[PDB]
């Protein structure tokens, strides 16, 4: 079991479900703010 | 449609190759030809009924080039009728 | 004799090792000193032959390689099937193929790239596609979502199940040696077993389902009443209505008097103008002789009983006056190197796909296929594609073997030692040929490209100039095209229509086969091929003949197989293992390919694609300017690679759009590539250092010392990326350019 | 070892350890260079007997209705070829006291039970005996050897009196029993494909008439 779990804390598969996140919030942004060109908070 | 065309062309020629399988006219089971002559028959160990130790491959491998060479010699039936 | 002898449980299914990384490698086991490791790690993961010294343990590893790759390939064809039964308009396709785009792919609307789900027609919005599936769901009788839908199922099914038959061939049931090494029932089963039964089961599905189902389709019926395929089994009444011979049972067959079948097995040959494609009945019998064939051939070799051959009685036999002793021994090579049987079977591999892309286009074989152009193309390019970088790869592993496995102590031979005792003569002279036919086939477009632009045209290379005639390719043809006269009267046209006699065949308004003229154009392309294949030809032969020791360094092989070179010594000795041979040879093969496409887009696209009138007036899509604008590379500018490229280039904006981005990026990397391919290492060596100062300066310098990619390493991501800029560059070209105009 | 179409690959291993060994196997299967998972001589053995027993059942069972039906008094509601009883659809059907599908999937289930508890048994055998199972772990022992289990629930009248002669008779006769229902399950299926009236009807016709012969027609229809 700890064998596995080391073996997931090598870079790769790590790397992958980290990007695979941050791509899935930031198309996720996005998709609520359509288009996003400046800051139309301040 | 017994006795005609078909049937004498495969029995003869199953017939035939059965019998120089059996008497010493066919590279059969344990009889392996050289590039020339055949009668060069060494054993393969498959002991059987026939009293010329004829396994049950010979006895199909036989059979099976004799329907193979019937329906090739009757197939050409160009002067029988192409219809039968 | 040969048995069932196996071994129980070598290794066991535990998660140790997956946590350390190179557990296989001794050295890379002890752990990542520098960043090389992680490079070196991959680099050698599938080299199975240098992590044992017997051939058991390979073997067995390769036996779940393969399982793994057959796993994969399931996994593949189940995601098509599945794509076509919930995301494609196949139904709608189904109900006229004439004028309705084949899609079988949305795309989520979230960027903008809505507008890449353009308009196909059918009520439908979603990427066009080229791979041609929806000619063979047509050519099944597919003809429903819920077929496709429990085919993907079946699928997954068999993908599990194999990835499963290769955890416990490995870890549980390993084989043995007697097993694989036992070669003469693989060829008996493989020969008889595999292919022959294969195509009978398909002649089968086909006489059975396929063939009155789309005589059904032709006739023109909306496939919602047509009659389900079982129900075309279960009840014969009406297949009896279809074929009154085949409401005849089993007699006509048994008694000997096959004809009575000559309904819908024939040998009527051409193609078949309610869809251009091939008389199905054709097919089905070529398919069931060739299974009948396959069967009659496997019975070839003794295996356990008395009678057959044995590969090792076959070759000694063959022993000539000049060679001497002849194939003697071969056997054993053959049989105790794998590198070897890949090399050879890659080789086989290679030659059959480049034969069934070129057999694929000048006889469609299923049906609606010569009139989708793209899918056509897309089909032929990509074979190509395939059957190069297998011939490729064969070469390289023919060196590998050469280097690592050859002995001639106790793996000898008599004939390979001839071929390498006078190999200088073999270079030479194909050397000398690769010249000859450089000269007379590329100095011929230079010298008429010349004459052009200095206003002498009548002395150019065409028909309306001094003048080459391909005359032997012209009377093969003829050939072809009057022998269903005399020698092969049981046809009834030309094998294809693409032999020059006959007539055309047109569905929808436009053409899909007609005959072929061949002019001058066609002989200079052609020995353009012939020279480039030779070249290729010569530089991965001379890689392979000199991988064991050159006349320049004694030892080469002593060295390895990969290393990058000798040091500069002796005047410099870069790039001397076969391994930069292959190196060498992709690039040279690439160009063959990527000129022999081009010859084949504009062949195609200005002698028979195109449109045909009500009256019955061809106007070709480019207008018919092969044999008068081939014969000069600023032609080949002008007519064909300048103007065909405008599709892809206004492409923005539309649906082709995505068409449009890539022609970009296929570039750009295209680019990229020079960076490796040219640039040396002790130069990215010293900028690594200062760079691991400015680093250093800061508490940042990792303990994963930085190091530029080692030599070999980078010509390898070099060729990568060129080999993936150029075809990445002609396939957005080829797409963009058919879909649009055609 | 009455020899009908030996070799010798079959006495590689076919020593004459199974009850009458006739010795008749060209192919050589069981050869003990490397024992097959499941292709083991015991396992050979064992599914032979396995085999033959059901197909005895399946031989008596499959005919019996239809045939009572000739001269007999189970009702002519069930007058129908075993092919065409409902287990294959494109023959016939009947309405049951269940659906057809859920019927199909319970009765595996039972049978699964059964057989998952056997063959457990013969991987640990005797193992059975050890688990509550409400009752009857005090019989599941067996006989020793998976192959004959023997036991007052599968022994009640109670034969091979003192004796191995006895069970030697009784057990040729078990496989010779077993093989004669095996080939005549396989008869009366095939000429169900070939023929398509039933058994029992074609005994009707073999009675008296002797033109049959329906090898000479060959008639391949469902
Ligand atoms: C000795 C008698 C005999 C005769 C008169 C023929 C005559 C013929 N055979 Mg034939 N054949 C024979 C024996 C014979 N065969 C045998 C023994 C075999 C192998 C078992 C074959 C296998 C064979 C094949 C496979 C084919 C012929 C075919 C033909 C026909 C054309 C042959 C050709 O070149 O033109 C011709 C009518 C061809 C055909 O289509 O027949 C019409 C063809 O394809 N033959
Ligand atoms: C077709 C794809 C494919 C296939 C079938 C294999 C097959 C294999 N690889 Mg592999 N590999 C591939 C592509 C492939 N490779 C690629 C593209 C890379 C990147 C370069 C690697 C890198 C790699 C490494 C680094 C290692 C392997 C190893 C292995 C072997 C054991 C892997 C295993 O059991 O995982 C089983 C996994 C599952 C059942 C599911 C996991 C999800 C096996 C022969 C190992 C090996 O041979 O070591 C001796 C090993 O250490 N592979
Ligand atoms: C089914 C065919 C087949 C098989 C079984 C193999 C198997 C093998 N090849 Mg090989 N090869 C093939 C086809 C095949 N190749 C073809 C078609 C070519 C020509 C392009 C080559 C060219 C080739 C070279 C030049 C070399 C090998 C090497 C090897 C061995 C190590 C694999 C490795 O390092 O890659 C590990 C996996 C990767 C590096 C992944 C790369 C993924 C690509 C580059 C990304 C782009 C894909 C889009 C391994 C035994 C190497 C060897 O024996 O080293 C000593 C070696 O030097 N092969
Ligand atoms: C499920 C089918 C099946 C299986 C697995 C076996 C299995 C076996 N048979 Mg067998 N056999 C069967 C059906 C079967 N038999 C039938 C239906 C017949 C009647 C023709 C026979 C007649 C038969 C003979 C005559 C012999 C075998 C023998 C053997 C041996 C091996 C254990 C040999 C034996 O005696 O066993 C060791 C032997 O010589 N079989
Ligand atoms: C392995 C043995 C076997 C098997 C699988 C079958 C299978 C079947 N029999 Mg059956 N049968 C057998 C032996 C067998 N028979 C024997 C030996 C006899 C003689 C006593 C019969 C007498 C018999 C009759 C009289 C009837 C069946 C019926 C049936 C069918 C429904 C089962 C049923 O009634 O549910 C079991 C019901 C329960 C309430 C429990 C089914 C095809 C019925 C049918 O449709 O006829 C084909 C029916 O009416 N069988
Ligand atoms: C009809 C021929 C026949 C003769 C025997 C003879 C025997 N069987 Mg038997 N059996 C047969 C058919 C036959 N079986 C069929 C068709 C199924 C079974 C299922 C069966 C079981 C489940 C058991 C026997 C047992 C026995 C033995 C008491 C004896 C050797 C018993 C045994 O093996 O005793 C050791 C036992 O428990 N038989
Ligand atoms: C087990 C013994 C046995 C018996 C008594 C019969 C008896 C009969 N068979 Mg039969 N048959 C058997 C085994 C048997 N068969 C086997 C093992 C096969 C498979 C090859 C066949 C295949 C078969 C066919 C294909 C046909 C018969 C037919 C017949 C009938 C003539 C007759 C009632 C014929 C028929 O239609 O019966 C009505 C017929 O055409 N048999
Ligand atoms: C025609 O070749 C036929 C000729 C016949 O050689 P042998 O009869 O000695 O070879 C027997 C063959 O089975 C090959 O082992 O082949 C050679 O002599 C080898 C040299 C070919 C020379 C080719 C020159 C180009
Ligand atoms: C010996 C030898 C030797 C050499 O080496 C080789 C060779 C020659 C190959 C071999 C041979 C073999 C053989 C012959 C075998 C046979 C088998 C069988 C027949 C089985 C059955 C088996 C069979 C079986 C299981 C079966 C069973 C059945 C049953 C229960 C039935 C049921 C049923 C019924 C009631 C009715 C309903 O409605 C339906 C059903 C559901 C249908
Ligand atoms: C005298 C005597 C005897 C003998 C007898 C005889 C003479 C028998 C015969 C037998 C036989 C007579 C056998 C046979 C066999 C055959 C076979 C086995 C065949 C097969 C065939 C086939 C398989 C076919 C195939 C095909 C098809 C299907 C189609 C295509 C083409 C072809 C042709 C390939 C005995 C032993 C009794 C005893 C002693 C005395
Ligand atoms: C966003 C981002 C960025 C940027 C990026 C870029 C700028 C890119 C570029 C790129 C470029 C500038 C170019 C590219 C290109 C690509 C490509 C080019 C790809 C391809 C792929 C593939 C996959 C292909 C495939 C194929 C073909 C088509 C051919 C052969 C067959 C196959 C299928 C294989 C930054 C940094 C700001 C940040 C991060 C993220």
């Amino acid at each position: 079991m700890r064998d596995i779990k080391t073996y997931l804390s090598v870079a790769p598969v790590l790397s992958t479900l980290w990007f695979g996140a941050l791509a899935g919030l930031l198309i996720e942004i996005n998709r609520l703010f359509p288009d996003a060109l400046s800051f139309p908070f301040f | 449609y017994i006795g005609s065309s078909t049937n004498l062309i495969m029995v003869t020629t199953t017939t035939l190759m059965l019998f120089a399988g059996r008497f010493g006219l066919a590279p059969s089971a344990n009889r392996k030809a050289t590039a020339g002559l055949k009668l060069e028959a060494r054993e393969s160990g498959l002991q059987t009924g026939d009293p010329a130790g004829f396994t049950l491959a010979d006895t199909l491998a036989c059979g099976a080039v004799g329907h193979i060479m019937g329906v090739g010699i009757v197939l050409g039936l160009k002067n029988t009728g192409v219809l039968d | 004799e040969v048995k069932i002898v196996v071994d129980r449980d070598p290794v066991k299914t535990s998660f140790e090792e997956w946590a350390r990384p190179g557990h296989f490698s001794r050295t890379l086991a002890k752990g990542p000193d520098t960043t090389t490791w992680i490079w070196n790690l991959h680099a050698d993961a599938h080299d199975f032959d240098s992590h044992t010294g017997d051939l058991e343990e390979i073997s067995r590893k390769v036996f779940s390689a393969h399982f793994g790759q057959l796993s994969i390939i399931f996994l593949w064809l189940s995601g098509m099937y599945f794509h076509g039964a919930r995301f494609s308009n196949y139904e709608a396709w189904l109900s006229d193929p004439t004028h309705i785009g084949p899609s079988a792919q949305v795309v989520w609307p979230i960027v903008g790239q809505e507008i890449l789900n353009g308009d196909v027609g059918g009520g439908f919005r979603g990427i066009q596609i080229t791979s041609g599936f929806f000619q063979l769901w047509r050519a099944s009788g597919i003809t429903s979502e819920l077929q496709l839908y429990c085919t993907a199922i079946g699928a997954l099914v068999f993908a599990a199940l194999m990835l499963f038959a290769g955890w416990f061939h490995y870890h549980k049931a390993a084989p043995k040696l007697a097993w694989f090494q036992d070669v003469e029932s693989m060829l008996n089963h493989h020969l008889a077993g595999l292919l022959g039964l294969g195509s009978l089961s398909w002649a089968g599905h086909q006489i059975h389902v396929s063939l009155p189902i789309n005589q059904f389709l032709d006739a023109g019926v909306d496939p919602k009443e047509i009659p389900l395929p079982h129900e075309f089994i279960l009840n014969r009444d009406l297949l009896a209505q279809l074929y009154p011979s085949f409401a005849e049972g089993a007699t006509p067959f048994f008694t000997l008097n096959w004809s009575k079948y000559a309904e819908f097995l024939t040998f009527r040959g051409g193609l078949d103008p309610v869809t251009g494609g091939l008389w199905l009945t054709d097919i089905a019998h070529h398919h069931l002789a060739i299974a009948i064939l396959f069967l009659i051939a496997g019975h070839m070799y003794r295996t356990n009983w008395g009678i057959g051959h044995g590969l090792k009685d076959i070759l000694e036999a063959h022993k000539g006056p000049f060679t001497g002793q002849g194939h003697k021994g071969l056997y054993e090579i053959l049989t105790t190197s794998w590198h070897a049987q890949l090399s050879l079977n890659l080789a086989m591999l290679g030659s059959t796909t480049i034969v069934v892309a070129h057999h694929m286009y000048s006889m469609p074989p299923y049906p609606y296929l010569a009139t989708d152009y793209g899918t056509q193309l897309s089909l032929f390019t990509h074979h190509m594609w395939i059957g190069g970088f297998l011939i490729v790869g064969a070469a390289a592993h023919a060196a590998i073997f050469m280097v690592r496995d050859y002995d001639p102590t106790t793996r000898y031979n008599d004939l390979l030692d001839r071929v390498l005792r006078h190999r200088d003569a073999i270079i030479s002279h194909l050397n000398w040929v690769c010249i000859f036919l450089g000269f007379h086939s590329f100095g011929l477009y230079i010298h008429n490209d010349t004459m052009s632009a200095l206003g002498r045209p009548q002395d150019m290379f065409s028909d309306t100039a001094i003048q080459l005639q391909p005359i032997f390719a012209q009377w093969v043809q003829n050939i072809h095209a009057t022998a269903p006269g005399v020698t092969a009267p049981g046809a009834t046209t030309s094998t294809s229509l693409t032999w020059g006699g006959g007539e055309l065949v047109a569905v929808g308004g436009k053409v899909a086969l007609l005959p072929i003229p061949l002019g001058t154009a066609d002989f200079l392309v052609h020995h353009i091929h012939a020279f480039t294949i030779h070249v290729t030809v010569l530089i991965l032969l001379k890689g392979v003949l000199f991988a064991r020791s050159s006349r320049l360094i004694p030892d080469k092989a002593n060295l390895g197989f990969r290393f990058p070179c000798d040091g500069p010594g002796r005047g410099g000795t870069c790039q001397v293992s076969a391994w930069d041979h292959v190196f060498l040879g992709l690039f040279w093969m690439y160009n063959a390919i990527s000129v022999v496409i081009f010859h084949f887009s504009w062949k195609m696209q200005s002698d028979v694609w195109g449109t045909i009138s009500d009256q019955g007036v061809v106007t070709h899509i480019t207008g018919g300017n092969f044999a008068q604008s081939s014969i000069t590379i600023n032609g080949w500018l002008r007519d064909f690679l300048w103007a065909q490229a405008s599709q892809v280039i206004q492409s923005y904006g539309s649906s082709l759009s995505a068409y449009g981005l890539f022609f970009l990026g296929a570039h750009f990397v295209w680019a990229f590539s020079l960076m490796f391919l040219f640039s040396g290492r002790g130069y990215w060596q010293e900028l690594i250092e200062s760079i691991v100062w400015a680093h250093n300066k800061l508490k940042v310098a990792p303990a994963t010392q930085p190091r530029a990619l080692s030599i070999i390493q980078g010509r390898a991501v070099g060729v990568t990326h060129y080999l993936l800029g150029g075809i990445a560059t002609t396939w957005a070209f080829f797409l963009a350019r058919i879909i649009a105009v055609g | 070892r009455q020899l009908w179409f030996a070799s010798k690959q079959s006495l590689t291993y076919l020593d004459g350890t199974l009850p009458g060994d006739f010795g008749f196997d060209p192919l050589g299967l069981s050869d003990p260079e490397g024992t097959g998972g499941f292709i083991e001589p015991r396992w050979l053995a064992y599914g032979e007997i396995f085999n033959g027993r059901t197909a005895m059942m399946g031989v008596v069972g499959m005919i019996a209705p239809e045939a009572l039906g000739k001269v007999g008094l189970v009702p002519p509601e069930t007058a129908i070829p075993w092919f065409q009883a409902g287990a294959i659809p494109p023959a016939g059907t009947y309405q049951y006291w269940a659906d057809p599908y859920t019927l199909f999937v319970f009765e595996m289930a039972l049978i699964g039970f059964a057989e998952h508890r056997r063959l457990q048994d013969w991987y640990n055998p005797g193992s059975m005996g050890k688990q509550y199972f409400l009752g009857l772990e005090k019989y599941l022992g067996g006989s020793g050897d998976p192959a004959y289990p023997g036991g007052p629930i599968f022994n009640p009248l109670g034969f091979g009196t003192k004796s191995e002669k006895e069970m030697k008779e009784l057990k040729l006769k078990e496989i010779k029993n077993g093989r004669l229902a095996m080939l005549a399950f396989l008869g009366m299926s095939l000429q169900a494909i070939f023929t398509g009236v039933g058994p029992f009807q074609n005994l009707l016709d073999h009675l008296s008439d002797p033109v049959n012969n329906n090898i000479l027609t060959s008639l391949k229809f469902h």
